DNA sequence: ATATATGTGTATATATACACACAT
DNA sequence: TGTGTGTATATATACACATATATA
């Protein structure tokens, strides 16, 4: 019953629905027209997200855009969001040469698509029986050919694709703050359920075709290598784009976020009470 | 420390009356000729000033609406921002006078994004219909940098559609299609039966029917198979926020309908399937009436054509035909002013050009020798002789590289060719030139 | 669909360590030379752009800001207005670089009016202190229209007091007296032991004492009778709102004092009548300490001199006078660069003027027969491939009031005067020019 | 005890104590430094004032500004204002060369002041004993001088001065709306306790001499008489220098408001819910 | 062992008036 | 009797960053 939540038609059902947390009402105005009406959502945040590292699960649920996100997605703090199934059987897919060990209920990638292994069992393909104790989690998780089937979940949106402005504030202050908030469930960054929707920060008009540069750093690596560019700096995600919004939504370039082994150390150094770790982190 | 007893009737006679008249004339009611409230003419004046160097440059709305206080805007710049943001889009504009880039709003979200982002510039429609911008009337106040009102070719007040509220009087004019207003103006120019313009809404696919003054802006629905319907267009009044929560929410949490969203890029697409608890029947007429009543697919609008005429006084019109007929007559006396001004300007320009050609043709030969002189004796000798004094500044204007060849030819060519322009301006009438200027609107 | 993979370590090392070293460099942490944060620099650049037409005209703070978007400030215009309202004050700035018209704030209420009222222009201090703008370094980005940093004669960063916060790094510099900073700069120029500048707060009548490197700011209280006291001054950190409701209302609700207000022209003037509940020990030291501690008339502060050097890198200093000794050393180079550029420009101007005089003398003597000759081959002729071949267009581009003897001598006089100015510019040095420029600041 | 109240130290005591009402917080900043410091109040309003006419007292005390004003001065809606003592005696004198009929206890203006008959009894000027034959109480009530005295007042401030900005909106929409609100206590108007501080709207300087124009009409009535002037249109009271604000406050040009017999009929036309009355009144 | 504040930055919201034709 | 539109008046609120005093 959130006021600004733009619900999807299939939100709450079993589908590849997506949430589209922006960082303002302005950036979401063009979403309701160009989004897929079956699997696409949207909730505008309000400025910088609260730094929610180290806080208990009672002060996080006091910011407006930290209780609204929790209620819209159906996630509940302090509880496991997913529920995996059994992991008895094993199989081999042999895709692009590498040996992908899969289970009886997994989800493989086909050029960026998600298809269940159980349905793929109907056709023979390359399924080869292998023994147990072949837990090659990182081996098949590098490009995510294995997602454990969810027995039960209270998640309305089975995607939390984050799109914000590509400026420094919207890329180094709202991006990692939301990453740290969603870090409270260390399973979203395990099946590629947290995604970054890349947004052009600069559009040049070289020739008669518009050239897109997603980050300022990327732009300042071909500036004096590009012919007669008349660039437009995009500060706001949805308020400097008219039909580029439609192209970037219907033809998106996502980045699924994966947590390394020592993610806690990185988050604590970036989002922590000790300000001396950041002085020794920015100096290198 | 001064004590003055001020009777309340004096307050209401002076301060309240002045504020009421200020809201009536300079705040809400738009100009009949120009078509702008006295905040959109400020915005367009500033934006057209910003387009002096580069015509196609997009300037930030905080730069167009900002810095209008030097043009005479006595109010806050946020009002100018929200007034220049509403006139640059196309969801509510039949003839936008500002072309902008960014999120200016759509029919689903009738709210432009924050002014920090969106850019705007003067559109090509303004340059296509707003002529004689240098012949526009000059306002009484010295601080009012923009003119009293611009001079369009067709009445813009009927195109975009206006709605203003002031103390005592209020105005509401529905949008009218450009191709019909142009036809009405062309018919009024020659003198004929002025065909009334047809009301057309921007980005709207429905049916605007008029019975008697009232308008019956409608929508469209389509029964998919037997119970599922596809609302392909809602009336023009409705947003997406105040149509889900106004007619679609208080029809789902009541036991009547279950609706979904299919509002594609075409427009509004609220697919709706009725459950068992409904009173729809097999009769087509009753079903149609109930569907168009419950779902709010019919909106009613009646124009209140109140405009500030060329004299600065409020005026109420019965129909748009009278507005076009009066506006044509008002603009036909400004086309004549253009003719007179062009005649005088071309005469004054040809005289200067002929004087310049004479000076080049008589100095190169060696009659008016300027060697070994000073400023005063040259300015006196050229002033004592005729045909030269009235343009005595002309002595140094042509610069050294005109005292050569390939310049006397050019200098004489300008003087010879300016008579073509002068003769053209001396034969064209108001009707002919107005008809010529009306054929460039496309 | 272009699903890629991005590790968290690659996110917080490329995109988080690009906002961390953006809030430090391109935000907060004022430049050591320029004296401004980027927002202040953009605001002053736009103010200079406006003052180009007229430097005595007040523009709205919605016009002083707002127009900085095209100058390269893509951070919203409300922040620019708020940062420019903090620069036109006299209660907050010991050396304002913007003059203001309206309510920009007072010490009692440290909040300027809304931007709809207040006007801002460039102050006389900026013109007396900031020189060599045309020789200031240009930014790497082409969009950054304002220079990399302006070049003042004195370190303005140690003039008004700054407080900046950023990811990892913070800076706090107290306001220093202008007359002492100027003396320190002059001593650093001439070369000798430099006397450290003293800390002075604007519109403050109290005491500031150096203890163990700290700075303690104490107000003054007097006793008009046994049970009556006058609080003549309070520490600078306080307002009327946050001193009445943090130190005074506590005491009033606790039944200790009764305070009357006298916060008028002479700052804060609270008059306190004590009660029998409040102890009034006769010992002078104990009574003074109790009054100072209870009434919050003592405020201790310590500096944190973090700045950005001439290479755009963070630099942390320890002593108060260790930025002057570096700012002077660096600015001597930008004075020498000005001297060299002025030498080159004056030589070029003198050469052009001499060529102009020579060409005029030749053309009035018949050497260049402009008459009866086309312009192109005239340019190709003796006007080119001669002594004045380098500026042939300029001579071709001369106008008529130079063949006369009145201005033919004027051209020669200007040619002789530009050479005299070049003689000045070669017979001068960095130290002499900088110490001559420092004398203008009284 | 509201937050934005610059209370005078002699508020709850008998003195010439004034409450200063502005339309915003920006018009108050320079008042705190140019006040009398013993007899001056202050409370910034918020924009336009809610239309008081025709409202029940319960709905009257729901707008935050109206409730704050009612709680600041000590006025109460529904109960009449300060009471008055008994009258009937007459002590007419010859002040300012005229027969001014005065009761045994009033307040008499000598020159911009307030002195009472009780304190006038000890200054030895002319007293003429007059019987109760005369009944023309309005002969002295219409003017500011000779007003009824006070025996018990619940009003914290002894004066209410509406200091709004002299632009069109300030004098046209907000001033004759606080006037309509304060018309609930006509005893305030009778005693000359509702004043308007005449603020400039146009301070235009010619050479070195400044000219203060309090209304646009006065400027337009003298625009073609002054020499070449650089007009400084001050939109609000927050656009004024401290010297001009101090001169305005400490040298005030008041305008005491006095209601006529038919004030209700001339309020119903401007504030009532009938636009035809405004139509007929404006067309004249 | 916490609380506060200081100044650039990220987004946003509210109460109020005015009128006249639809919808109750 | 009640929202509703568009130009005006005035104002407010959450979050991030660090570090050096006041407080617990
Ligand atoms: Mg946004
Ligand atoms: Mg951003
Ligand atoms: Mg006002
Ligand atoms: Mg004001």
């Amino acid at each position: 019953k959130v006021h600004k939540h733009i619900k999807a038609n299939l939100c709450g059902k079993d589908a590849d629905t997506t949430l589209f947390l922006t960082e303002g009402d302005s950036a979401i105005g063009y979403l309701i027209d160009v989004r897929d009406k079956e699997l696409h959502g949207g909730y505008p945040l309000r400025g910088k997200v609260l730094n929610s590292w180290g806080m208990s699960y009672a002060d996080m649920l006091k910011n407006k855009e930290l209780f609204d996100i929790c209620a819209i997605t159906g996630l509940v703090l302090g509880e496991k969001a997913f529920e995996e199934k059994e992991d008895g059987e094993w199989f081999t897919f042999e895709l692009n040469g590498d040996t992908i060990i899969v289970n009886e209920n997994d989800e493989v990638q086909i050029n960026g698509k998600w298809i269940t292994v159980g349905e793929l069992r109907k056709n023979l393909m390359k399924f080869v029986k292998i023994d147990s104790s072949s837990v090659d989690m990182k081996k098949y998780k590098l490009q995510n050919n294995v997602r454990r089937s969810i027995k039960s979940s209270s998640m309305n949106y089975a995607n939390v694709a984050i799109m914000t402005d590509a400026d420094h504030d919207g890329l180094g202050s709202i991006y990692p703050s939301l990453l740290g908030f969603f870090s409270n469930w260390p399973e979203l960054f395990e099946q590629g359920r947290i995604r970054f929707v890349k947004t052009p920060v600069i559009i040049a008009q070289v020739g008669k075709k518009q050239e897109w540069f997603y980050t300022v750093a990327e732009y300042e690596s071909a500036k004096d290598a590009l012919p007669k560019h008349s660039i437009r700096y995009i500060k706001g995600l949805g308020s400097l784009e008219k039909s580029e919004y439609r192209e970037m939504i219907q033809n998106p370039v996502y980045d699924v976020v994966k947590l390394p082994e020592n993610w806690k150390e990185l988050f604590e150094m970036l989002m922590g009470d000790n300000a001396d770790l950041r002085k020794e982190w920015m100096s290198q | 420390m001064q004590l003055n007893n001020r009777d309340l009737k004096s307050i209401i006679d002076n301060e309240a009356l002045a504020y009421a008249m200020y809201t009536v004339e300079n705040r809400a009611i738009p100009n009949m000729i120009d078509g702008f409230k006295p905040v959109q003419r400020f915005v367009i004046a500033r934006a057209l000033d910003l387009a002096r160097g580069n015509k196609d440059k997009f300037h930030k709305l905080a730069s167009i609406a900002g810095g209008v206080a030097d043009l005479g805007y006595h109010h806050g710049e946020n009002s100018a921002q929200d007034a220049g943001a509403l006139m640059a889009n196309t969801w509510n504009n039949n003839f936008p006078l500002l072309d902008g880039q960014g999120n200016f709003g759509s029919r689903t979200v009738q709210k432009a994004a924050a002014s920090r982002y969106i850019f705007a510039r003067v559109s090509k429609n303004f340059y296509n219909v707003y002529k004689d911008t240098e012949y526009a009337p000059v306002h009484q106040d010295k601080e009012h940098i923009p003119p009293a009102f611009y001079l369009p070719i067709i009445p813009t007040v009927l195109l975009n559609g206006v709605s203003g509220i002031a103390t005592g009087y209020a105005t509401y004019i529905l949008p009218h299609s450009v191709s019909s207003v142009k036809k009405a103006v062309l018919q009024a120019l020659q003198g004929k039966k002025v065909t009334k313009p047809k009301v057309e809404f921007p980005e709207f696919r429905g049916e605007v029917v008029e019975i008697d003054g009232q308008y019956e802006i409608r929508g469209t629905y389509k029964f998919t198979s037997r119970t599922q319907m596809h609302i392909t267009e809602i009336p023009y009044k409705y947003d997406r926020e105040t149509y889900v929560s106004k007619i679609l929410d208080p029809l789902e949490n009541k036991g009547f309908i279950t609706w979904d969203d299919a509002c594609g890029e075409h427009g509004f697409g609220f697919k709706v399937k009725f459950r068992k608890e409904y009173s729809l029947s097999d009769n087509e007429e009753e079903r149609h009436a109930k569907i168009m009543k419950d779902f709010g697919l019919i909106e009613r609008r009646s124009q209140n054509i109140t405009v500030i005429n060329e004299k600065g006084k409020l005026q109420v019109y019965d129909n748009v035909v009278d507005l076009i007929k009066d506006f044509v007559e008002v603009r036909k006396t400004y086309v004549q002013k253009r003719i007179d001004n062009k005649i005088k300007e071309t005469e004054s320009a040809f005289r200067l050009a002929f004087a310049k050609a004479h000076f080049i043709k008589k100095v190169i030969s060696g009659e008016i020798v300027v060697q070994g002189k000073t400023r005063k004796e040259l300015t006196e000798e050229l002033s004592k002789i005729d045909m030269y004094s009235s343009y005595v500044d002309k002595l140094v204007g042509m610069n050294i590289f005109h005292m050569t060849s390939d310049e006397a030819k050019k200098l004489a060519e300008e003087a010879k060719a300016k008579k073509e322009e002068n003769e053209y301006w001396k034969t064209t009438d108001v009707v002919t030139e107005y008809t010529k200027d009306l054929e460039e609107i496309k």
